[PDB]
Formats: C-alpha cells, structure tokens, sequence
C-alpha cells in the first residue's frame, strides 16, 4: 500500500478457501447437454455452476448436490464425468390415474428423495383424469426421470441409460381418510414396463488419475465389474513398487440377502454399503452422503469413527418411516459379520412419518490376509486412515538423517564430528515411537522386540552391500476400541 | 405457516478481490471493495455474500484511536471514527494493528503483532457473529512471514442439544 | 569388552531460543574421570509411619560434565539454550533426552562445564536380551 | 520430449546453484527438496509426471 500505514503492509490473497489435502473425487454419468469434457478430471466450485457443466438431472449432478450439502466447507471436490454406453437402454415407468374427482382435495407424492416431493390441489370436484395428471407440470426439473403427460397416464423415462435407472418404490402418502380431503374416487397404479440394458466399463484410471493423491473415492454406480476396476486401482496406490498415494473408496450393493453376500470379496480397499430391495430413497444418493460425510469433512482426525447417531447421521436425507424394518435383525447380524455396512433410521416414530438414516458400523470388506488366515487387522475403516497417517508421519521424522555422516565398523566418533551410528539411531527412533502412544499407537506388547535397525552390510553377503543403506522393521498396534466384561450378579439373603 | 419465518435480510458486504489484485515486483495482493452483479438487461446489484468475512476486513483495515503520547497528534489523523460517540455497547470501532514499533529483535516484534491481532479480532465474538477465532503465525526468516486467521461459524438452524456454552446471537447470517 | 564401565559417545544438539538457530548433533569429550548420573523415575516417595509412603511429583534429572566445544559460545552451555543429549556407554546402554533445560548454572573457567538438565522423561535402551518390556 | 520449459533455462539454474551458492564446502550434496530446489524456475502443475517411475 501507499500514502498510508506506519510500519508494515498487510497483503492477503484473493482465495477465500484454504485447507488443502482433503480431496474427494466423485464419479458418475452425465447427459448430452453437459458441456464438461468426458473422462477428464475437473475441479468443482459450488452449486451455482452445476447443471450447465454436467447436464440437467444427471446422475453426477444429484450426487454432487448432496456432497456440497454435507461438506459446506473444509474439503475440495473433484468430478470425473463419464458417458453412457453405445447401446444403453432407458428404463420406463408407468403411473396411471383413474377415476373422476368428486370432492375438493389435494394430491401429494414422494419419489426418490424428499427434495423432489410435490403437492398440488385438485381444481374442483368432477375433474376427470385428463384434467388430472397435472402432476407433470409440478414435478421438479432436477428429477432424473422425464414426465411426458400422455392421455390419462404419465410415463417416466430415465434420463441416463443403463441399469442405474432401475430403482423406485413410490409412496402416495394420502389415501383413505385424510384431513387434506383425499379427492374421492381417485386412485393411482404403479408399474414398470422396460428395464435398463448396458453400463459402461471404463478401465483408463491409470491415465486420468495417474499421479494425483485423493482421500476418498465415490462411485455412483452398481455395476460389479466397474467397482472391481476401482478396487484394483486403489491397490496400485497402496502398492510397494513406487511412492504411495493412499486412499479409500465407497460403493453400494442392493438386493436380497443372498445376492448381497455373493457380491462381496475380500477387499480392504473398499467399504461396501448394503441396502435392501425396497429402499425408498434412490441408492446412489445415500452412498454419496456417506462418502461425503466421511470424506474428511469430519475425519480430519484419522482415528475418528463414523458411527452412532451423533457422528454417523446422514442429515441431508429424509425418507418416510417404513412399515417393516426391511433388514431383519437375524440378517443385520450376518451382514455385519461378513464385513458389510448397514444403515437404519435414527429416531423411532410412527410408520409413515419422516426420519433420517444413520450408520451402525464403519467397517471395510476385509476378512482374511494373503496367507488365508482370518484376522481383523483392517476391519475398521479407521485402521486404514491411521496406517496412512503413520506412514507419512514416520517418513517425515526420519528425514533428519538425510545427508548425515554415519559411522560403522569403528563406532567411536571423533571430537567435533557431526554423525551417528546404528545404536544411537535406533535409540532416537524408540523415543519417537513411545511418545506417540495414545495418538497413533497403543502400548506396545514388547517395545524391545518390535523395532529393529540393521545396516545393509549385515544383510547382503561379503562385498555385495551398499554404503549407507539401512533396513527398519517395525510392528505396531492401533488404539484400543473396546472391552468385554463378564458380570455375575449375586444377591445374598444371608449376612456375614 | 411456511417454515421460512426468519425475515431478517442481509445488506452489502465488502469482499476480497472485488476490484482485482494490484501486482508489483514484491508480490501480488488483493484490493478489497464492493462487488457489482449484472442482470441480463442491465440493472446492476451489489453482492451480499460472506458476511462475517467481510466484517473481519472492516475491523482489520481501519485505524483505531491512537494512544496519548504527551507530544500530541495533528487533529486530522488522531484515528478512530466520529460515529462511535453514539454506540452503546461500550467499544470503539476500527483496529490498531498498525501502531506497533520496532522493539528488540525481529522475533519479538512479530510476537507483538500477533498479540494485537488477537486482541482486535476478539471483538467478533462480542458482537456474536462468530463463536471463536484464533490466528496462527509462523516465522521463517528475513522476508517470508505468513498469517492465517480461522473463524468458526454455525448453521442457521440449531441441530445439537446440550452445548456447554451458549447459542451465539445474530447467527441469522449463519457464518 | 562388555564389563567396562565408561562412556563412549556424547552428542548434543543446541537450539538458540532467541533466534531459533539449530546446531547439528556435535560430539563431545569429558573433562575428568567422573561419569554422568541419572534419575529416570518421575514420582518420588516419602516415609510415613508404619510402612506407608507419600508420593510426590518431582522430575527426571541428568548430570552431564562435558568439555566445552571451542566453536560454541559459553552462554549456550548455560541456561540460554535448549539441549538434546545422548550418552552411549561401553556395554551398550543408550540413554536419550529431549527438550531439556539447564538449571542453576555455576561459574566455569572456560573449559569444564557441568550441566544439570531436567526433562519430562528419559528413554533407556538396554543391551540385547532384556527382561522387562 | 514434453518438457514445458526451455531446456537451457533449467540447465543454467542447476549449474549456478551447485557451482557457487552451495558448493563452498565440497562434502555437501545437491539433492532433496531443500538443497536442490530451483526456486527461480516456475512451471505449471500437471497430473502426468513426464517420466514414469520405471523410466526414472
């Protein structure tokens, strides 16, 4: 600045958003009108930019809308649009209105999610079906389905091809006795006529996400093969053949108990969400909410578990209370024991009223290690986050030995020299490991045996090792999460 | 009636980079000001977003009343604002982060600047727009110094029950 | 040689509080035949009547007599800088201390300095084959 | 082949850094993100690294 001030001069960059390192990638399909280029990762700013960049009512837009509604600030969003298959078919649903309204009243519908609900008033008694079916003029534009308003029947066609548009169960809440008088003699029938056919199977993850680190991957699809490709890519990010990028993915599986169980495979890189066959809400909307909530919008702390009615509440989703729990308790236990994630209503209320869902257990689809033994090393999702945090933090600590003189053979360090030997290096590392108890590790079972330092000369044979290379082997344990207590209640009629 | 009962509106708000950024050999800095939004047929309008962030800029970029010195100041630049004579909250407008003097080594002077910054931005909590504020400073050497200011907001509609503190008033700006 | 009682290496790492300067882990030599002494138990006991005991806070202490390095100001060795020390005995025991502070410095002729350090805790690395965890 | 900077600018900057400003104590190396940072050369960010790890 000029012509002002005494000592200093403050300057601040235009960017009002900070906090990088918390990146979320959302993948889905789009429509024809979208201007965004396909198969190219792009940044997303806010909701005012949507629709134009990703089409009207597209799967990607709906998923992004929930993501922005759950992570108002503190995370950076990215989008990876895809395109429909060459010969994708679009699903068609029918909704026929019959009878003639003979009393004043109102008609209200609930489809897909609370945001798309509508409420219109019947014009007057003696209005036939043709004057009815005005619902088409009321359906919100963002609804992924297109209403045609035919003669007496309204047809809903999916805006995106493939199997994605194959999930609905309407709730026409008002029939029979209703204070908002149900227009007497009016009835509605729901039926499907054509399913989806073909889904895309992109396999070019290595080219478009080649060397960008992402925290959480969100996939708005139910194609098993597509999900498998994402899992394979994540493995490559956790591989030991190159510097790691780390990450985690979220997917959903829908169907009966027999189908859902068969969809799972031993995979610590994914968190599969199980839903029943009659879920009132569109599937991918719930999956996006769970991913966005857990996409470091809350879990900046690597050890925070996304569970319970306090932390695992998907507030952005509203759905009417169902007549039956959907997932019977005998089935809930099996799903949890098999590595799936199960969600349910938060508050108990009379059937037909509105509630919100929450998540019971934050677990990954991991059941066995490479040697085929069973263990829960990577059961909880927090274990994956903590493992990544330990790797990054440990690397930073060891950086201080870069370019430091190291003495072997003769271990006496002359006066004035700046160096170190194996024993001193090991002692310093022990100090760091112990101090982190209660932050990244639990108390070690035996700290004297779970850390080892050996120079490369002691591993390779004579005249084969290199000067100044070490091997560090460490074993640790994540923080404890619970305990079990056996209780023996003992009333005593006698005394002393 | 319809659940949207809160009728309180939001007036103009100063915004960063409203008038662009002024560049120089030393670096690039923003030039805050008012923002104009245009319709499809003219009819320009002012922006009213990021209320709390705009309020913080006003506090930082305004000289407050200077302390008495015994030698005196010219009547033009005594600092402060003449409109503070009417406010009843027992506070004074503006800020005084610019009234520091080189004392001791550079490390000490930077520490004093941070103390003033916390003292002045603390007024945000008193008004009730924000529930907590904190500034982190990092000294790296001769010419590179950085400041970051963190302001905590709240949602417009209450969602949690059993808070140790109190629900900040004037939260209808929801930030 | 494992039953020899003596000191092998002494490494110190200063950190000037007033300017943030850091000096690498320089090596040192001791001035005379004395050895450092240690106290690694944080809490302290007191004798009550009939076998009981009172338990008090106390700290973890160190005592490091070392020859001054002729390339470091004498002030740093006294209470005008942080210290990070490591001592390696001949048998193999390694004892580390971080974020220590010097207390009640005494006058030194210019060569021999006897630092008294205190820290939250001291970590000990026993030779291979320990019993306790 | 796809380097987004003029080759002779990077060569000069690397030579100048390790020539005088750093190597007056020969034992020091020029590596890492601290002692080998060409702070006077700026190029845009990109996802593709140019050299694949196997090539590196």
């Amino acid at each position: 600045a000029l012509s002002d001030g005494f000592v200093r001069l403050c300057i601040d960059p235009s960017l009002n958003f900070f906090g990088e390192g918390c990146k979320i990638l959302v993948e889905g399909q789009i429509t024809d009108d979208a201007t965004a280029a396909e198969n190219v990762v792009t940044c997303v700013n806010s909701e005012l930019d949507l629709v134009e960049r990703f089409g009207q009512g597209s799967v990607l837009t709906e998923s992004l809308r929930k993501v922005f509604c759950m992570c108002k600030s503190g995370v950076s969003v990215y989008a990876l649009p895809r395109a429909d298959a060459a010969a994708a078919v679009s699903a068609v649903y029918t909704l026929t209105v019959t009878g003639t309204a003979l009393t004043d009243g109102r008609v209200q519908l609930y489809m897909g999610e609370a945001e798309y609900s509508l409420d219109i008033g019947v014009d007057e008694g003696d209005t036939p079906t043709q004057i009815a079916a005005k619902i088409v003029a009321a359906i919100s534009p963002d609804f992924p389905y297109e209403a045609t308003a035919a003669a007496g029947v309204i047809t809903l066609t999916a805006r995106n091809g493939g199997t994605i548009g194959n999930h609905l169960s309407v709730i026409y809440t008002n029939l029979g006795s209703c204070t908002s008088v149900t227009p007497e003699g009016v009835t509605v029938a729901f039926a499907q006529t054509t399913p989806g056919s073909v889904n895309p199977e992109p396999n070019d993850y290595a080219s478009v996400v080649n060397e960008c680190c992402f925290a959480v991957y969100v996939l708005s699809s139910d194609d098993t093969d597509w999900q498998e490709n994402l899992r394979d890519w994540i493995r490559s990010a956790w591989d030991c053949s190159k510097p790691q990028c780390f990450g985690h993915g979220y997917v959903f599986n829908k169907g009966t108990l027999g189908q859902v169980l068969a969809d799972g495979d031993n995979s610590a890189e994914l968190s599969r969400l199980a839903l029943p066959t009659t879920y009132p809400v569109l599937p991918y909307l719930t999956n996006a909410a769970y991913g966005a909530l857990s996409a470091c919008s809350t879990c900046e702390n690597p050890e925070l578990n996304v569970q319970g009615q306090t932390y695992g509440l998907l507030s952005c989703i509203n759905m009417p209370e169902s007549c039956t729990p959907g997932w019977e308790f005998t089935e809930v236990t099996q799903l949890q024991n098999n590595g799936f994630v199960v969600s349910g209503p938060a508050t108990t209320s009379g059937q037909g009223n509105f509630t919100s869902p929450y998540i019971y257990n934050d677990v990954t689809n991991y059941l066995r290690d490479e040697k085929n033994r069973p263990n829960a090393t990577f059961r909880d999702a927090s274990s994956r986050r903590l493992a990544a945090a330990t790797g990054v933090a440990l690397a930073t600590f060891l950086q201080q030995f870069n370019g430091l003189a190291v003495f072997t053979k003769n271990t006496n360090i002359k006066t004035g020299i700046i160096g170190t030997n194996l024993r001193l290096m090991l002692g310093k590392i022990r100090k760091w490991a112990s101090d982190n108890v209660g932050v990244l590790f639990s108390e070690f079972d035996n700290i004297n045996e779970d850390i080892q330092l050996v120079s490369d000369f002691d591993v390779q044979p004579k005249c084969v090792g290199q000067p100044g290379v070490f091997h560090l082997n460490m074993r640790y344990r994540p923080p404890v999460r619970g305990a079990r207590i056996n209780v023996n209640l003992v009333p005593a009629l006698f005394d002393n | 009636n319809f659940e949207t009962a809160d009728r309180r509106k939001r007036f103009w708000t100063t915004q960063v980079a409203a008038c662009g950024q002024s560049s120089d050999d030393c670096g690039d800095c923003a030039r805050p000001g008012l923002q104009l939004l245009c319709n499809g047929e003219g009819r320009i309008t002012i922006a009213t977003d990021n209320y709390v962030a705009g309020l913080a800029l006003n506090i930082l970029l305004t000289d407050a009343s200077k302390a008495d010195t015994g030698c005196g100041w010219t009547p033009g630049n005594r600092g402060g604002f003449w409109g503070d004579s009417f406010r009843s909250d027992n506070m004074r407008s503006g800020s005084k982060i610019r009234q520091v003097t080189a004392r001791g080594s550079m490390r000490e002077t930077v520490a004093l600047i941070r103390a003033y910054a916390i003292d002045d931005l603390k007024k945000l909590v008193a008004y009730g727009v924000a529930k907590s504020v904190d500034v982190d400073l990092t000294y790296q050497g001769s010419n590179k110094i950085d400041m970051t200011i963190m302001i905590q907001g709240v949602d417009g509609n209450e969602s949690r029950v059993g808070l140790t503190g109190e629900r900040i008033a004037n939260a209808w700006v929801w930030s | 040689c494992n039953k020899q009682n003596g000191v092998k290496n002494i490494l110190i790492t200063f950190t000037h509080c007033d300017t943030g300067e850091v000096i690498g882990p320089i090596s040192h030599e001791q001035p005379d035949d004395t050895l450092p002494t240690y106290k690694t138990c944080a809490w302290t006991n007191t004798a009550l009547t009939n076998g009981a005991v009172m338990r008090s806070a106390s700290n973890a202490t160190m005592t490091l007599p070392v020859v001054r390095d002729p390339r470091v100001p004498l002030a740093w060795y006294q209470g005008c800088a942080q210290i990070d020390a490591q001592v390696e005995k001949f048998d193999g025991t390694v004892m580390t201390l971080t974020e220590g502070a010097v207390t009640e410095p005494e006058e030194s002729d210019g060569r021999a300095v006897t630092m008294t350090i205190i820290a939250a805790e001291i970590d000990e690395l026993l030779p291979p084959g320990s019993l306790a965890a």
